[PDB]
């Protein structure tokens, strides 16, 4: 029934089937041969199994403008939560592109301050998703406003719980600034698109034909740009690096990086020597850095960051003796180890 | 033992008493001179002993069968609070099991569909708690709101809750005299306060507002505004007026607000509500005039009185299952864990008197 | 009412000067029943906490705990002034007689009043009044009416400035 | 430039009054290429942070983010005001119509491309305005040309005195 208590309860669970479900199957469908993933999907892989907690499930737009309300979805079109990643607390969001094209509005720009103040408030660092297709057009400058919270946020927090910025999908107009404040850009290729101004105004004004992945794509920002710290095969990669990057920071600034205390080997060790030799008898010679600050993080292992840009000198984190840790390198083999504007930078 | 005279003030202060029945007593003035004083002759207990603090001045805290009894009370409410408010509250940690268990479905009909009838919110409160346990403070007094310690995860937990049962679980001067003590003392020793509420209204009264409801009231929104540590609630049902404001809303700044399908939050009661809004109308034909009232005020109800209208701005953070409710604050302290929050120094802040 | 107007000037900055001439607390069973245990402590709470100046001058009876709740030094008040007339005591010595004495006043049925009221008489004699208290300490000076003006006006002056500090919390416990 | 300026006032308290007509991001290539998310965005940064007085007069076109970079309420600026002539949208009504009614223009051969014209001018009507953002707020006054120097002056005189509180950090992470 209705009136009834069973009844409410009931009805609960037909508006849950809802919101999930706020594109159309062919919205979806769309996507998803695209060669890529949806919003709830990005996020059950994020966050550790069956941690995640709705919030703001069923937000839903208030709007007049432009017919606008004629649908009003729930969740707003994006979709934020909080949930462990390795047993240590997280706060997300995904964008949802089936939905308005995963355009910003009044709603899904709050929704996604829920989520910043919960990790500001509680000390734990969000990584946020955007596949977002620009600012929701109708909404009128409500959006730009939205947008604005987020940025102010951006600040407030950077430097003291971490961000990380996960493009899987384009960002266009002011989108594109709030990944740039946050700490780390991870994106992927062919697939994440981030751009200030549209190609179409370009040729317009500039009289310049560009193509998308090469005014946007994940590969320029990446070597080019030098605004984009990862680039990554794929989905599932693009969120794996995520995992790792995160391993190395603090929740906030106010702790030490997460450690494994392990006991270190005093021993000068065999692969120790390598180095002494590596250097050649003349300097015109190059000879490889990676090796280098390879020796000396535990199990030689190295997490690169924007390996593509300014390969001048090798920026990442390494962990010694199980607390974390972090390399600038100069790099003779590109570029003759000099500094550059691109390598300070 | 009796306490006379000032003395009685030192325990004023004090952030809880215990009183022993027909053996403690407490009072300003003796029995022998109100009565050369006023003309109106009393007896030592009916002037102030333990049962008459314990519910009628609202300054006792708590009574006891004998003695051995009383001092395990004090034994067991220690256990509650931090030794000193910079370290918190000892917590003997045990991982959750989420599981849905049986216990957690017997939620899904703790409410009873008739709008008018009641239900112990007491089911409700120990459907959260390790072990069914909660422990009452104050239970004797304004028994419409009930005040308890509670652990969770083993994390000591402190309750604000409607009651339904008792004088129909609406607020009244004594109830916001009773519990924004109680999310003060919480919050001052670092105690998290988990709040369910079902509200219909704070009582109607020609003395509940001489005696002075608009100070006294607020005193619950200043306790729930002024507080830092995490806070987290559930809307039962009953939400209703300022009622909703003032039990631990998202506006005070609360973190999590959960709300079950068979609660309603609104601006008034429906049957009121409509009045004032179509007022014009029901005047309108007034013949067949009557019927209409009714039929509309089935509208009103039928879409306004749950918890979306709200939900859907996100003043409520979360709709739930009622079993599920368990299962919410568990994840939910374990993120709040460590909260921390600002404001502009001052000496003290003029909490109304 | 007090309370709050002490608490409040008190959140400001602002010095408070009180005048005191309470003989007790109001007798009513309503008053207990209401629970003026609560209600009053908020008082000795508010002069107890406040950081601001205190200047406190007695000008008539002060008895009981009610001495204290009226910026008695105890509390924490700077100065504390006390004229001729001001009269401190545990109780009125009405009462005051009635407990000590009480023994005394069965012994010799015959003329019982007469050495009770002759009684009630020397501790009113040689207690009401300032001096005992000043002995103590507990009231700075017994000072003339007629300097009073100049007590408070020279007091201001080096209180104006002064500070109080003590170990932090959140919020405070006042009994509401 | 700004960005740097921005900060350098505020290190030292200098109150900045920010004056806007923006209509965009240049277009271009180079800019992207260059970079242009990761440097403009600092002006955002510069922004929020700043603990100075804030007085942010629009006196031109305000489209597109351009309008929340250059020292908008949303940054957090206390104070904000419009002429009547500045005209805040999402976007150009030149590309702001083709986007929202695009349907409705295919579907005629010939009564198509003026309709396009009539359009542009329904949305520059209604949507090219101050007012759409009084309404919610998003700026406190629209004021006359003339008075904009009344109210940076009494402006301010208020501010003179402000201040606001975030959790401490070592140093932000601001792009470079």
């Amino acid at each position: 029934d209705i009136h009834t208590t069973a009844g409410k309860l009931a009805d609960l669970r037909r508006r849950i089937e809802e919101a999930t479900h706020a594109g159309s199957a062919r919205a979806v469908e769309k996507q998803h041969a695209k060669g890529k993933l949806t919003a709830r999907e990005r996020i059950d892989l994020l966050l550790d199994e069956g941690s995640f907690v709705e919030l703001d499930e069923f937000a839903r737009h208030r709007s007049t403008n432009f017919g606008l309300d004629a649908n009003r979805p729930y969740g707003d079109g994006v979709v934020t939560g909080y949930g462990t990643v390795d047993g240590r607390p997280v706060a997300v969001f995904s964008q949802d592109f089936t939905v308005f094209g995963g355009a910003l509005g009044e709603v899904y720009g709050q929704k996604i301050v829920k989520v910043m103040d919960f990790a500001l408030k509680t000390g734990c660092p969000v990584v946020g998703i955007n596949d977002s297709g620009g600012a929701r057009i109708q909404e009128g400058v409500a959006s730009l406003g939205a947008y604005g919270e987020i940025f102010r946020r951006n600040t407030h927090a950077s430097g003291v719980i971490p961000q990380i910025s996960l493009v899987v999908g384009p960002c266009a107009g002011g989108a594109v600034y709030s990944p740039a404040i946050t700490d780390f850009t991870v994106m992927v290729d062919q697939t994440s698109h981030m751009f200030i101004t549209g190609p179409d105004v370009i040729k317009t004004v500039t009289g310049e034909d560009v193509g998308f992945e090469e005014l946007g794509g994940a590969r320029t920002h990446n070597s080019t740009s030098g605004v984009a710290h990862h680039m990554a095969g794929d989905e599932k990669d693009a969120v794996e690096y995520v995992k790792q990057l995160l391993s190395y920071l603090p929740s906030n600034n106010l702790s030490e990086p997460p450690a494994f205390p392990e006991e270190a080997d005093l021993a000068v060790t065999d692969e120790d020597a390598e180095l002494d030799t590596i250097v050649p008898d003349s300097a015109n010679q190059p000879y490889d850095m990676h090796s280098v600050i390879e020796h000396v993080l535990d199990d030689a292992e190295f997490f690169e960051t924007q390996p593509l840009f300014a390969p001048n000198i090798l920026t990442g984190f390494g962990r010694v003796e199980g607390r974390p840790v972090g390399i600038v390198a100069n790099q003779p083999m590109q570029f003759a180890g000099c500094l550059d504007i691109t390598a300070s930078e | 033992g009796p306490c006379a005279g000032g003395a009685v003030y030192s325990p004023a202060i004090t952030d809880f008493t215990v009183m022993v029945d027909q053996t403690s007593h407490m009072f300003i003035t003796g029995p022998d001179v109100i009565k050369t004083v006023t003309g109106e002759d009393v007896g030592f207990e009916e002037l102030g002993g333990a049962r008459t603090h314990n519910s009628t001045s609202g300054v006792a805290h708590h009574m006891a069968g004998d003695e051995k009894d009383a001092v395990e009370y004090v034994k067991q409410l220690l256990s509650y609070l931090p030794s000193n408010n910079l370290s918190e509250p000892p917590a003997f940690p045990e991982e959750a099991d989420l599981a849905v268990t049986d216990e957690d479905a017997e939620l899904d009909t703790i409410v009873p569909d008739s709008a008018n009838q009641p239900y112990d919110m007491h089911s409700v409160i120990e459907h959260v708690l390790d072990d069914a346990e909660f422990f009452e403070t104050q239970p004797l007094f304004a028994p419409n709101i009930l005040t308890g310690f509670g652990r969770v995860e083993g994390r000591p937990v402190g309750i604000v809750a409607n009651q339904p049962m008792q004088f129909a679980g609406c607020l009244d001067i004594t109830a916001s005299e009773k519990a924004a003590r109680f999310v003060r003392t919480c919050d001052a020793f670092n105690v998290p306060v988990l709040t369910f509420v079902d509200v219909p209204g704070f009582l109607p009264g020609v003395d509940q507002e001489h005696d002075g409801i608009i100070r006294r009231g607020a005193k619950l929104i200043f306790a729930y505004a002024e507080a830092t540590v995490p806070l987290i609630t559930v809307i039962t049902r009953k939400a209703f007026g300022g009622a909703y404001a003032v039990m631990g809303s998202k506006h005070l700044g609360a973190d999590l607000n959960l709300a079950w399908p068979t609660a309603q939050i609104a601006v008034m009661g429906a049957q009121g509500a409509v009045n004032i809004l179509h007022r014009r109308t029901i005047a309108d034909a007034g013949d067949d005039a009557e019927a209409t009232r009714a039929r509309l005020i089935q509208e009103y109800e039928d879409a306004l009185l749950n918890p979306y209208t709200a939900a859907e701005r996100g003043y409520v953070d979360a709709v739930i299952m009622p079993s599920d409710t368990r299962r919410h604050i568990v994840r939910g302290l374990r993120q709040l864990r460590t909260k921390r929050e600002s404001l502009p120094p001052k000496k003290h802040g003029n909490i109304p008197l």
